[PDB]
């Protein structure tokens, strides 16, 4: 996935031996296929998560219940939900092959263009943070934080989790790095790091991992070796802020034009009231020049 | 990546955190503050009273511990298991008139260059001064290198001399004469001059997260 | 245009109103009988002394708005 307004399937493995298949018009964000994978995920650049299967021409699905991006595009085993990050600081819980929202998440507090989505082990709990450096994570329609996993003060951030779930590995623009353990929802620390602003930590399909991207350009790779309440303050907390902002905000909006505007229409038709003046009374106005004189 | 900068406090200073990642600056008020150096955002912010010009902060490579110099005859430290950060600042010992140049090194401690330009190597888990450096009038001593994990040391001094030592090796004399001292029982808060935490009248403090 | 009703709001929201429209506004809200004959009477009969005079007491110095 790149700005390639396509995806480039690549041959197995190695050795040039692929083209090009369309999608939209720009860049795609990361994919993920089914568990089987007859489908093939793309957050491509209709805002929508493009369902794609295993090679085929047309769209199988392609649903776009966000207002301006997929930033992610992740596909839950034993589920028909798939699930992404976006632009409009929102998450999407999809049925794909269905095209229906179930549930969304949104301002879940997110700043701007949100990040890789992740997932628990059950495609459940999901993960997101943005350019805001917090973590949050949400379950699907019950849609709950159990805790704020506070980020990187990064200009974006960046993630992947340990396959059991367990590690949230917190990456970013900026090239400090560090690791948590959600078993625990402790940060278990801030890493030596060493010169690395992590895109991704995309992690070996089971067991000891990566975490590249960046400044060094050589891709990062390593084997961790590791590797085998404040939810509460939210509850209002910002829960009342959205309805506290709320009254007023017509009443001024009315106060100032609706009722200025239909006040136009005063002078609209005052500006007339002399063509009744002239034709009204104006017997007198008449009479009065004659009898004077 | 970023230009800081500001309406009209100029500016003084800042670094950088060595072997982990935040930024501290300053301005000219004493005003120490600290940015998320990747998003141009202050997190932390100070108002302080001790105005100070030329002032350098110095930042520890794991920056839990930062100091602050400058045209007047104080120190300022801060320690982030704490708050503010900056908790408290000290006069020096007499005669320092400034603080030209402030370093950090390896252990709890930092070289100071004065502009009585005796120059002083600080302990700042107490705040005070382990060795006192002296030339004979100028000539005199200018300015100086530390390289940590020994303490490989560059001098220059207005005499001439370039040097030729490490702080480690020189901290025997002051490990040793202090440690004989320390059979009778002599107290470091004395050896070193401790510098006391003052008023809030002309500190530096400064919260920050 | 007229009604009292109007008025009211009309004044109030557009505010005041324009000075061609004086007759309209003011005879209709002051059911002014527009009785020019008998104010026709009023207006010629030769000289008046109690005020010959004005600028006297309120010196303003308009030979035409004193008029």
């Amino acid at each position: 996935c790149g700005q390639d307004r396509q995806i480039r399937l690549w041959q197995n493995t190695v050795q040039s031996k692929c083209s090009i298949i369309k999608a939209h018009c720009g860049a795609i964000r990361s994919m993920s296929f089914s568990a089987d994978g007859g489908y093939l995920l793309s957050s491509s650049d209709d805002k929508t998560l493009k369902l794609w299967r295993l090679q085929d021409k047309k769209f199988m699905c392609s649903f776009a219940g966000h207002k301006n991006w997929v930033r992610s595009g992740v596909i839950s085993p034993d589920m028909r939900l798939v699930a992404s990050g976006s632009d409009d600081k929102t998450v999407m819980l999809w049925d794909l092959n269905f095209q229906k929202i179930v549930s969304k998440y949104s301002t879940s507090d997110h700043m701007d263009t949100v990040s890789q989505v992740l997932f628990h082990p059950d495609g459940t709990c999901l993960i997101s943070s943005s350019f805001d450096h917090k973590i949050k994570i949400t379950d699907i329609r019950s849609n709950k934080l159990i805790q704020h996993y506070n980020a990187h003060d990064a200009q974006v951030n960046s993630i992947s989790i340990h396959p059991t779930g367990y590690f949230l590995a917190s990456a970013g623009s900026d090239s400090k790095i560090k690791i948590w353990d959600l078993r625990q929802g402790r940060q278990i620390y801030t890493l030596y790091s060493n010169d690395k602003d992590i895109t991704t930590v995309q992690f070996n399909q089971s067991g000891d991992y990566f975490a590249t991207g960046g400044s060094q350009n050589l891709c990062m790779v390593w084997k961790t070796n590791f590797d085998q309440q404040p939810k509460l303050v939210v509850n209002n907390g910002t829960a009342t802020y959205p309805s506290n902002f709320v009254p007023k905000v017509e009443e001024e909006n009315i106060m100032t034009e609706a009722i200025a505007a239909s006040m136009q229409q005063i002078y609209s038709r005052l500006d007339t009231m002399f063509q009744y003046m002239t034709n009204l009374e104006n017997r007198v106005v008449q009479s009065e020049q004659l009898q004077k004189s | 990546i970023k230009t800081l900068f500001a309406k009209a406090s100029y500016f003084a200073t800042g670094s950088l955190t060595p072997n982990g990642q935040s930024l501290i600056t300053s301005f000219q008020d004493g005003n120490v503050y600290v940015w998320n150096l990747n998003n141009f955002e202050v997190t932390a912010k100070s108002e302080v009273e001790e105005n100070m010009k030329n002032q350098k902060i110095s930042v520890s490579a794991d920056s839990s511990r930062f100091v602050i110099g400058g045209s007047t005859a104080y120190l300022y430290y801060c320690d982030i298991s704490h708050s503010p950060l900056c908790i408290s600042s000290f006069a020096l010992p007499s005669g320092s008139t400034s603080v030209k140049k402030i370093k950090f090194t390896h252990g709890n401690y930092l070289g100071i260059i004065t502009d009585n330009q005796v120059f002083y190597a600080i302990d700042s888990s107490t705040n005070q001064i382990a060795l006192e450096f002296r030339l004979p009038k100028n000539k005199g001593i200018t300015d100086f290198d530390i390289n940590p994990n020994n303490l490989e040391i560059l001098i220059v001094s207005g005499n001439g001399e370039i040097f030729k030592y490490d702080l480690q090796k020189l901290f025997i004399m002051e490990m040793n004469q202090q440690q004989r001292l320390l059979e009778r029982g002599i107290e470091s808060s004395l050896v070193y001059n401790v510098l006391k935490p003052g008023n809030q009248n002309h500190s530096l403090k400064f919260e920050s997260h | 245009f007229l009604d009292r009703e109007k008025l009211r709001e009309f004044l109030s929201r557009f505010g005041y109103f324009p000075e061609k429209h004086r007759v309209v506004v003011w005879n209709y809200l002051l059911k002014l009988p527009s009785n020019y004959e008998a104010f026709d009477n009023l207006a010629r009969k030769g000289l008046h002394p109690n005020y010959l005079n004005l600028k006297s007491t309120f010196p303003i110095q308009s030979d035409k708005l004193y008029y």
